[PDB]
């Protein structure tokens, strides 16, 4: 029952939402790494400011606060007992942004397995933030944030509110939470794994163009030129360079962990990636395969139908640096 | 008899007040804990005396019969000859001295069919039922006069192994006379560190000896119905070799890992060897 | 939630296992099905006569039967208490297919969902079975019989016992079994539906030779000749005659039984299996991809590659024998 060490995978999360030091905490599981990097993180930023957006209030007050409504005003007959309808800026904190922050760690507090110096002080910034109504959380919130007016920082740990909410399941208590076994399961695991590297192929590969490209059929049929029944094609990832293209299928399988058979199921959407892409400068057309190896990571060539493809796995549980060295190595290899 | 026992003192006294009323009792656990150890030196404790000779051990196999145990008929060089067997004669000799207690050790009983062994006798072997008056015409006996009595003196102390996955069920017809017992692996007890103290070992070494072998059986015992909680190793190895007086240390104890618990660990997991490079490992690393 | 009316299942696994009136029974639920054959089943065979096998036996009796031993008769001395080692043949019904069905039937009476007319029948069988022992049933135990000494028959419900023992799953009690719900997972009733139409081919299309074929990939690599790494690539059917060949693959899929996108993954297969086949006849190369659908069926054409392949649905649920005109008119249309 071999997994990835979790310290590992926030790293692969980090790339995975576009955006420190763990060595200093003790505990292995991601929970306790992810509200380390929360509680910690909520600090950085109330040094620097928390956000304040402006609310514009319409409310009935006992005299004149920025501009007068004279329709509710006289219809309400305010004016009588010496009050207003009047619209004013009050400057809070309770944005839909900061209000996720708290009732986010209202669960981290609620979580059963939790290192205990963690709880306690998120318990001192639940305290920290009287104004602030906590809520009970839902996507749809989040999905009203997607404008992203808030700052750059501000949307790494509002992603790590995400990832708490949806990995976040009612345990042994009514009240009490627990968190989701996420690395048993490959597909979310796997879904990880296809964005962590498009992600990071922008950054390091500068010398490439990195593009996600849409793929269409060179089928024609007689009953429909739409072809909608036929299953979409979308690439993981296409890397392209002037000398040599090159498009990627990665996916996270229980099955290689194991030093036998072979899990190669994807390469088969590999293949018809391929034909469908018709190159204009026609310099090359390359496919590589990359999977997660715990142990030690293999490279092989294949010349298959006149493609050069390859497969490859690469040794999670190594090194951070080192990974990135040799993902740097990898792509280096294929890319010419 | 009783100067470095690994067992704690609570067992080792129940057992004496537990041997007693019933006696009959069978001592479970795991290969290595010294389960011939443990009741050879009880045996000497419940008559006060470190005498052999009242004492008598045996091992069972399924091909031991009634010929052996108590009566059968080999030929001598004309004709055929009753030949006493070894609990008929040893009672013999326990019923000269009513007052003494003889004693016999039975290992491995659960492997044997008990009913094909004792017969007719069991029925008397049970603790109530014993003395002149319970007393049957043998199953050989020529004459109806002659007869077998179990004396009351009379103690039976039986090892079953409980490792064993071919084993399933205990026979029927032990489990309604005898009282099991079960006898822990007691790694972690003062007795035995204090045993390795006495030898040239660390304290550091004892500890960490104690804290891996318990996390190690502990994996065992915690897959419960995979595997039972007797699975858990034992602790007879590290007793056996140092009699030169050799220092107990990590050179050493690596082979033991490598020469006994590494082929056990085969059996116990014949599943997936990555997952026994996990437990090996932390050993000594 | 919709699933196939489990009736028209018991058919596909009849198929299945290369081997009556089910229109009586009032339980729609498998079990209660599956019981009904094999306790009717059993009533079948008892008829006829159950398999005695002739068991040798050696023993310590008081005379002669049959062979003597003279060499465990002397060695041992029972000649003294007249008695002799001697082997014969004593005829008992108590061979592991036998033994088989007893251990069954006490599955299905502790079984905590069953008609209570089922129950009471299997109990009194269980009572008419005096001589063949209980037992706890494993795979290996199957896996001995394979050599299938027995007849047509009997293999027919140790199918049957197979599907019970490996679909029974303890319930609310400690005794008592609850049935596996085995419609919901798709993989296993995915895997019923490729072996359904494979053995199902070879009895109507007897124009046709119908045989898997296994595929091996035009790849060379430098590195290994084996390419074992690759995956292993062998057919679901094929189906081929003189004027034409065909290949299909077939699987199960819940989103596909939602009346939007298509969940045609499989398709990459297919296309690459085209490639690696090579024809000496050169008549034709075809395609099809055959999946199940519960309320209607639908046929489409296309010619992708230079290939002509179809994807077609099946309206499962319909009626048994329709189903099977359907499945004739089907491939009748695509095998031209
Ligand atoms: N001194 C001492 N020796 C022990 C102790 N436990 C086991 N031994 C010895 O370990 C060796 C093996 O005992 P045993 O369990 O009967 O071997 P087994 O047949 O493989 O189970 C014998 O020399 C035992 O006396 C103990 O607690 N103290």
């Amino acid at each position: 029952q071999p997994v990835i060490p979790v310290r590992n995978i926030y790293y692969m999360l980090t790339y995975a939402w576009g955006y420190a030091n763990l060595e200093a905490i003790p505990g292995n599981n991601l929970l306790d790494i992810l509200g380390y990097v929360l509680n910690k993180g909520v600090l950085q930023l109330s040094r620097r400011g928390l956000e304040l957006d402006y609310n514009p209030n319409t409310e009935i007050i006992p005299g004149i606060k920025g501009r007068i409504e004279f329709a509710k005003t006289i219809r309400g007959f305010h004016l009588n007992h010496g009050k207003t309808v009047s619209t004013f800026d009050m400057l809070n904190e309770d944005t839909l942004a900061n209000r996720i922050i708290k009732s986010t760690l209202a669960i981290l507090i609620k979580h059963e397995k939790l290192n205990s110096t963690i709880r306690d002080e998120a318990r001192s910034l639940y305290r920290k933030l009287p104004g602030i109504s906590t809520l009970h959380l839902t996507p749809q919130h989040f999905s009203y944030l997607n404008g992203g007016k808030n700052t750059r920082y501000y949307k790494f740990v509002i992603s790590v509110c995400k990832f708490i909410v949806n990995n976040s399941i009612p345990g042994q208590n009514k009240g009490h939470y627990r968190f989701y076994d996420f690395e048993r399961n490959e597909k979310e695991m796997s879904l990880l794994y296809q964005k962590f590297l498009y992600e990071f192929c922008r950054r390091e590969l500068t010398s490439a163009n990195t593009t996600r490209s849409y793929l269409k059929w060179d089928a024609s049929s007689i009953s429909d030129q739409s072809l909608n029944l036929l299953p979409r094609m979308e690439t993981d990832i296409t890397i392209r360079s002037s000398e040599k293209i090159l498009i990627v299928d990665a996916k996270y399988y229980k099955s290689i962990f194991s030093r036998e058979k072979f899990h190669s199921q994807n390469l088969y959407q590999l293949m018809n990636y391929l034909w469908s892409l018709k190159p204009e400068n026609g310099e090359n057309i390359g496919g590589l395969l990359i999977y997660p190896h715990v142990d030690t990571a293999v490279k092989h060539r294949y010349k298959i139908n006149g493609f050069d493809i390859g497969l490859c796995t690469v040794n999670l549980g190594q090194e951070w640096p080192c990974i990135h060295q040799e993902l740097l190595d990898i792509f280096d290899e294929y890319l010419k | 008899a009783l100067n470095d026992l690994f067992i704690p003192e609570t067992t080792i006294e129940t057992i004496l007040k537990r041997l007693t009323i019933k006696k009959n009792i069978i001592l479970q656990g795991p290969p290595g804990v010294g389960k011939t150890f443990v009741a050879r030196r009880l045996a000497y404790l419940l008559t006060g005396e470190k005498a052999p000779q009242r004492v008598n051990m045996v091992q069972f196999h399924q091909s031991y019969s009634y010929e052996d145990f108590i009566q059968g008929y080999r030929p001598n060089g004309v004709g055929f000859r009753r030949k006493d067997g070894i609990f008929y004669n040893f009672c013999q000799q326990a019923k000269e001295q009513p007052e003494k207690k003889y004693i016999f050790i039975i290992d491995e009983i659960n492997r044997a069919n008990l009913s094909k062994v004792f017969g007719e006798v069991m029925m008397l072997m049970e603790h109530d039922k014993r003395g002149e008056n319970w007393s049957v015409p043998l199953t050989y006996s020529e004459n109806d006069e002659e007869r077998f009595y179990v004396p009351e003196n009379v103690y039976i102390i039986g090892l079953m192994n409980t490792a064993d996955r071919s084993l399933a069920v205990v026979d029927y017809a032990l489990r309604r006379r005898f009282s099991f017992i079960d006898i822990e692996p007691g790694f972690d007890t003062p007795q035995f560190r204090n045993f390795l103290l006495n030898k040239k070992a660390e304290p550091s070494f004892v500890e960490s000896l104690c804290q891996k072998m318990n996390e190690l059986n502990q994996e065992i015992s915690k897959e419960a119905t995979i595997l039972g909680k007797g699975f858990r190793i034992g602790h007879s190895y590290f007793c056996c070799g140092l009699e030169d007086g050799t220092s107990p240390d990590t050179q050493w104890l690596n082979e033991i890992v490598m020469t006994d618990i590494a082929p056990l660990l085969e059996e116990y997991f014949f599943d997936d060897p990555y997952k026994q490079q996990k437990w090996t490992n932390k050993l000594l690393g």
